[PDB]
RNA sequence: GAGCCUGCGGCUUAAUUUGACUCAACACGGGGAACCUCACCCGGCCCGGACACGGAAAGGAUUGACAGAUUGACGGCUCUUUCUCGAUUCUGUGGGUGGUGGUGCAUGGCCGUUCGUAGUUGGUGGAGCGAUUUGUCUGGUUGAUUCCGAUAACGAACGAGACUCUGGCAUGCUAACUAGUUACGCGGCCGUCGGCGUAACUUCUUAGAGGGACAAGUGGCGUUCAGCCACGCGAGACUGAGCAAUAACAGGUCUGUGAUGCCCUUAGAUGUCCGGGGCUGCACGCGCGCCACAAUGGGCGGAUCAACGUGUCCUGCGCCGACAGGCGCGGGUAACCCGUUGAACCCCGCCCGUGAUGGGGACCGAUUGAAACUAUUUCCCGAG
């Protein structure tokens, strides 16, 4: 097991969700979507 | 001589069928017997809620109410076909003997 | 029979069956244990005469009893070892031979509906033994 | 129905309410009310029925309240 | 402790009907069942329970 | 034959639970909304409720008879044991599964997700009285973790009346980037003795009639 | 040939929806997966009380 | 397949007379319910419809366990010149 | 802590598959796996590579075969061989299909959890340049932002409550030969009788609707309200359960799906059919449980008692048997038969007498459904 489970983890992974372009791309939404 | 049974799941549809059956036979002035109430049979299904393994051991126990109502009549079966033909109701099933 | 102790009745009735040696009392009466849930042999030598007394008494309360229904009466809590104990029926042969032993006397008869019931003579002796034990105290 | 103790407490209440109903239908209530106060003064369960029933079992442990042992870490 | 649904419905009864309701729970329950269409039977008794309680206050003095 | 009543009613539910699954995949684009069966010892009649009764049929009643030839071969019905009829609902603005199905081919035609959800929301308000809720996105994820909830108009979530006052429809739409879910919760208005909504009032509602205007006092 | 007798034991009974051999519910004549019976429980007539 | 000579003609004559076909997902069923006179397994009728489906003649839907095949106006004429029957025979659709 | 099976780690092994790892993994994936399940391993068949184009073409392209050998197999898949079948097949490059193969840190859906607590949100108006704030509260009360009130807020929407389900008591209504009861007749027995048969009836049984319970009366406390406490009368001053927001989690699930993206595999297959083994292998660690260490117990009689259940498969009776069982005769697709569910604990006698004993049991021929290897488990005896 682990003594501090709420930690970073891997090198390219984190405990919180992070995007590669902060929403923009071809696999996720979250980019500039204001005037639609 | 003929025993009419009423197999229904919802009581609202069951009580309405046995109502018109007594009235449907009253117009012929037949010595009919009162509707009896068979013991309600429920079907217990205790399933684990989680689809696979991970959970807190939560079971959801289903039930299925099956109601039975009998009505005994001693009358010839010559013209009872039309009496049952005017007893159409979805969800209920009549099995005359 | 209800106005007396059911244990004192079966003890007094056991002597009446042993007094008249018209029973069967098979050869294997002292080698077999009365049920698979029991472990040792009975302590009393004449257990067959006591079992036949209780067997004929149950027929007075309710008739139409066979061998499969008498082994349900004489059942117990079978110690399954490390496994939790459960209920296990008795032996069919020791119950059938008892019912056949009562057939030798004019106490029981086979009813057409199934099982075994009592005879007009069986209820006759059963009530007098209950009557003589009621006058004892 | 019931068990041994469930029946010995049932028949004592059955015959107690039996005499209080006979005196009500054919005799005066002064004779009926007299025998009701003497029975209730000793034990209330002799005439008043106990509506207590066995609660249903809930999953996660034996019986209704008790639960299985939880293992921490 | 009553809730807002019974509190609100109990006050409107007195504002519209005052020459018919009384100080008894069973009598006020009958008139409340007659004029008001309440779905639940337990909720109907909750409204009649608080309506009769306001009668002891109204007979004592005005209410806000 | 001569099976106990416990399994007799269970077999009836299986026949309905499976027949609905077949008509769900077949009449998805036609606007399927439900079926009603009449289990009778003479002719087990089963009718289909679709939003467009002209699309379920073929050229001249061709497709409606083609489906009857399939249900007879699956459950073993005779040549005249089941007859499928076409009947349309009163209005499409309150059938949850009809709206979830109508939202499927919209996203399959390259329509924007936001404009499609706002379109089906206004449709329920225009056709109906109580609001609804359309949730078409990825709920649990770390990259698709976009709830995108559109809730409005008297949304009930707890209690027993949550059954006969709001119906939920969960459908799926698979696309090039994955598969998306469609959760629609439409609430029906109160309609006495009508198929538009439930004929029973909410328990949290006490309507008081107006006081009698009796001027004839003496 | 190419037909092994399987009528008694785990392998002859399978779910009539997903063709699986785990979590079967064959009481009362259902023969459905435990993760699939919940999907059609409302259609069969089983409700939670 | 192995011997699709006397079986496929029996399948097509039933598929043309009745424009529907059902087959449970079971390759071990050696006796098809709609074709009992011939000891044709369920695999033969399932693989036969797999051929017509790939040719763009019939569409298939996947139920719980059974397959449902629906002929088209282009597939019926493909079976007309194959079965050697007049154009005056109509399937179970009408 | 001891004994033992079940789950986890580790070790070992051809493999000793795999998901999960504080509550929120570890009698969990109903996962109580002897084959099958099975995804793993050592090995043999199978195409179940449809459909598009060409090669090969009725002067045959092509699977099937105990003629022996071979082999795990009477598997024709290889050797030697005759053959009968007659354009579906075959070896080629494209493309399809199958997958319990990878990624749940691509996803749907579902469940668990935050989190059972009482907690959320916008409309208009007020404050601030603004993020935001008031409403959503000083006080009292309530399981409850539940109400009473205060009030730059007003009027409302989720949650709570209501509702649903279940338990509760009328010589009540509506009913009963698939439930009974009280009379009467008849028979047995010295009142007893689930012995038999038909007349009344619906208390008992079954279940339909509607009556009943609200802090309504009494008293006290509290600006008097909200309500709380005590007490008449009473079937209740009520019981358990279901449902359960907002927002969120790289929690679990690609292994439950013919939910599914991408990637991989695709004929010497990660497709699946069969045979064998493993998943059960052990110096050990952990967790959930069982049974005990008996004095309140154990051992043999007898004698009284049931609720939710289940049934094509449950059982009834005769016969045989140490019993597990076996041989016969019947009923029940069901308030009908099993069945008046004659259960254990408890009760009434006897035995044993604190001694690992008669407490506790590990481990060590007769059956039954198959394939009893690895002793599935039971039955008897012995060891214990
Ligand atoms: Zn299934």
């Amino acid at each position: 097991k682990r003594e501090f489970e709420r930690h970073s983890g891997s090198d390219r992974s984190s405990v919180r969700s992070e995007e590669k372009r902060s929403g923009s791309g071809s696999r996720n939404w979250g980019s500039v979507r204001d005037h639609m | 001589r003929i025993r009419i049974t009423l197999t229904s799941r919802n009581v609202k549809s069951l009580e309405k069928v046995c109502a018109d059956l007594i009235r449907g036979a009253k117009e012929k002035s037949l010595k009919v017997k009162g509707p009896v109430r068979m013991p309600t049979k429920t079907l217990r299904i205790t399933t684990r809620k989680t689809p696979c393994g991970e959970g807190s051991k939560t079971w959801d126990r289903f039930q299925m109410r099956i109601h039975k109502r009998l009505i005994d009549l001693h009358s010839p079966s010559e013209i009872v076909k039309q009496i049952t033909s005017i007893s159409i109701e979805p969800g209920v099933e009549v099995e005359v003997t | 029979v209800k106005d007396v102790n059911q244990q004192e009745f079966v003890r007094a009735l056991a002597a009446f069956l042993k007094k008249s040696g018209k029973l069967k009392v098979p050869d294997w009466v002292d080698i077999v244990k009365l049920a698979k849930h029991k472990e040792l042999a009975p302590c009393d030598e004449n257990w067959f005469y006591i079992r036949a007394a209780s067997t004929v008494r149950h027929l007075y309360l309710r008739g139409g009893v066979g061998v499969g229904s008498m082994t349900k009466i004489y059942g117990g809590r079978k110690r399954n070892g490390v496994c939790p104990s459960h209920f296990s029926v008795g032996s069919k042969n020791v119950a059938r031979k008892v019912l056949q032993a009562l057939e030798g006397l004019k106490m029981v008869e086979k009813d057409p509906n199934g099982g075994r019931r009592l005879t007009p003579q069986g209820t006759r002796d059963l009530d007098r033994i209950a009557g003589q034990v009621a006058a004892a105290s | 129905g019931g068990g041994h103790v469930a029946q010995v407490y049932a028949i004592r209440q059955a015959i107690s309410k039996a005499l209080v109903a006979y005196y009500q239908k054919y005799v005066d209530e002064a004779s009926k009310k007299e025998i009701k106060d003497i029975l209730i003064q000793y034990d209330r369960t002799l005439l008043v029925a106990d509506p207590r029933r066995c609660e249903s079992k809930k999953f996660g442990g034996p019986g209704a309240r008790a639960r299985y042992q939880k293992s921490y870490r | 402790v009553r809730t807002k649904t019974v509190k609100k419905a109990a006050r409107v009864i007195i504002e519209k009907y005052y020459t018919r309701l009384g100080n008894d729970f069973h009598t006020n329950k009958r008139v409340c069942e007659e004029i008001a269409i309440i779905p639940s039977k337990k909720l109907r008794n909750k409204i009649a329970g608080y309506v009769t309680h306001l009668m002891k206050r109204i007979q004592r003095g005005p209410v806000r | 034959v001569q099976i106990s009543k416990k399994r007799k009613f269970v077999s009836d539910g299986i026949f309905k639970a499976e027949l609905n699954e077949f008509l769900t995949r077949e009449l998805a684009e036609d606007g399927y909304s439900g079926v009603e069966v009449r289990v009778t010892p003479t002719r087990t009649e089963i009718i289909i409720l679709a939003t467009r009764t002209q699309n379920v049929l073929g050229e001249k009643g061709r497709r409606i008879r083609e489906l009857t030839a399939v249900v007879q071969k699956r459950f073993g019905f005779p040549e005249g044991g089941v007859e499928l009829y076409a009947e349309k609902v009163a209005t499409r603005g309150l059938c949850a599964i009809a709206q979830a199905e109508s939202l499927r081919y919209k996203l399959l035609g390259g329509l924007a997700v936001r404009r499609a959800c706002y379109g089906v929301l206004r449709f329920i308000m225009e056709s109906g009285a109580k609001g609804c809720e359309v949730v078409v996105s990825g709920k649990l994820r770390g990259q698709r973790a976009k709830s995108m909830k559109f809730v409005d108009g008297l949304m009930i979530h707890s209690g027993d009346p949550v059954n006969y006052y709001v119906d939920t429809a969960v459908r799926h739409v698979l696309l090039r980037q994955g598969v998306l879910g469609i959760k629609v919760k439409i609430m029906l208005p109160w309609d006495p003795s009508g198929k538009i909504g439930p004929k029973k009032p909410l328990p949290d509602h006490v309507s008081i009639v107006e006081p009698k205007e009796e001027v004839l006092s003496t | 040939y190419w037909s092994h007798p399987r009528k008694y034991g785990q392998g002859s009974r399978s779910c009539r929806v997903c063709s699986n051999r785990h979590g079967l519910i064959r009481k009362y004549g259902l023969n459905m997966c435990r993760q699939c019976f919940r999907q059609y429980a409302k259609d069969i007539g089983f409700v939670k009380l | 397949m192995l011997m699709p000579k006397k079986n496929r003609i029996a399948i097509y004559e039933l598929l043309f007379k009745e424009g529907v076909m059902v087959a449970k997902k079971d390759v071990h069923l050696a006796k098809h319910p709609e074709l009992a006179d011939k000891n044709v397994p369920n695999l033969h009728v399932m693989k036969a419809m797999q051929s017509l489906k790939s040719c763009g003649y019939v569409k298939e839907q996947f139920a719980w366990r059974h397959f449902y095949w629906y002929l088209t106006n282009e597939g019926i004429q493909y079976l007309r010149d194959f079965l050697h029957l007049p154009p005056e025979i109509v399937p179970a659709t009408l």
